[PDB]
């Protein structure tokens, strides 16, 4: 899941980004700042990206000062990153809670939609059961009336057939 | 704050 | 089914009724005329009544002249009758056909009433069969949607239960 | 017509 990016002709103003050493819970070298319009911005580096290799130097367990030395060691930098690996290190508490709220709201919106759709279908099935029993009773009443009507007509036909 | 260097 | 009637104090004007000898197809002594307000009318004798006995004399096979003699033989007449036994002998052709028409019309009125009541019930049962199948289909659709909704909610709950 | 006698 690593991406490899290339920066050429690093000038005196430099990359236009900052690196920070991760804390104990999230160790590593992370991009903490990116200036708009900088070389790092033009090549797509973003705050929160983790740098895992630069110019063949492994950025795992590397201390801060050495990582800086490598990134200042050449005018051409090949930087391997895991994008957004440390994004939460540079998020405010409110931004992280807002994200958690939004994810919960999306699940809750679907749960409520399905709950009410299910309830409407329960009611609909109850209505079908009532109406089908009512119409079954109407049909059986009509059937037994017709059986009697047939016998009553046959009785009249017996009178009709007296000549 | 984290140990930070601008490049 | 015989009725017995009593006429007393037969005057000179007499019974106020006439007897006729039945034809070959309907033999007997029959009352053919009754004057309104006469003694025969007051005691309920009616045109068409058959006289079967008078003062103990059997009026079966009795010729006309002898039946007249018996009915003129006493001032007190005990007349046994079968009411309306010969009514058709004194009915016009149109009266008899009108009666036959009326009896047929009564049977036909009932036959038509039952025919249409039966037809309405046939249609009603067909309507019940259509509607109960339609609502069965509505119910089964709602049931299978709810089975899917349950599985979809359980899938969201799995995501909900990631803490 | 039938044989008839008025009484």
């Amino acid at each position: 899941k690593e991406k490899k990016v290339f920066i050429s002709l690093v000038g005196s103003r430099g990359l236009g980004c900052s690196i920070s050493s991760g804390p104990i819970q999230k160790p590593g070298i992370f991009i903490s700042h990116v200036k708009p319009g900088s070389l790092s911005a033009e090549v797509g580096l973003e705050i929160g990206d983790q740098i895992v290799e630069v110019n063949g130097v492994d950025f795992s367990n590397l201390d801060h000062k050495e990582a800086v030395n490598v990134l200042k060691s050449s005018r051409s930098l090949t930087i391997s990153i895991v994008a957004a690996a440390g994004r939460e290190l540079f998020m405010t508490d409110r931004e992280r809670l807002a994200e958690a709220r939004q994810r919960e709201l999306q699940r809750q919106e679907l749960l409520m939609q399905k709950r009410l759709a299910m309830e409407s279908n329960k009611i609909l099935q109850e209505q079908q059961e009532m109406e089908r029993q009512r119409r079954k009773e109407i049909a059986q009443k009509a059937a037994e009336e017709n059986e009697r009507y047939r016998k009553e007509m046959e009785q009249i036909v017996e009178e009709e057939e007296k000549f | 704050g984290l140990d930070t260097t601008d490049l």
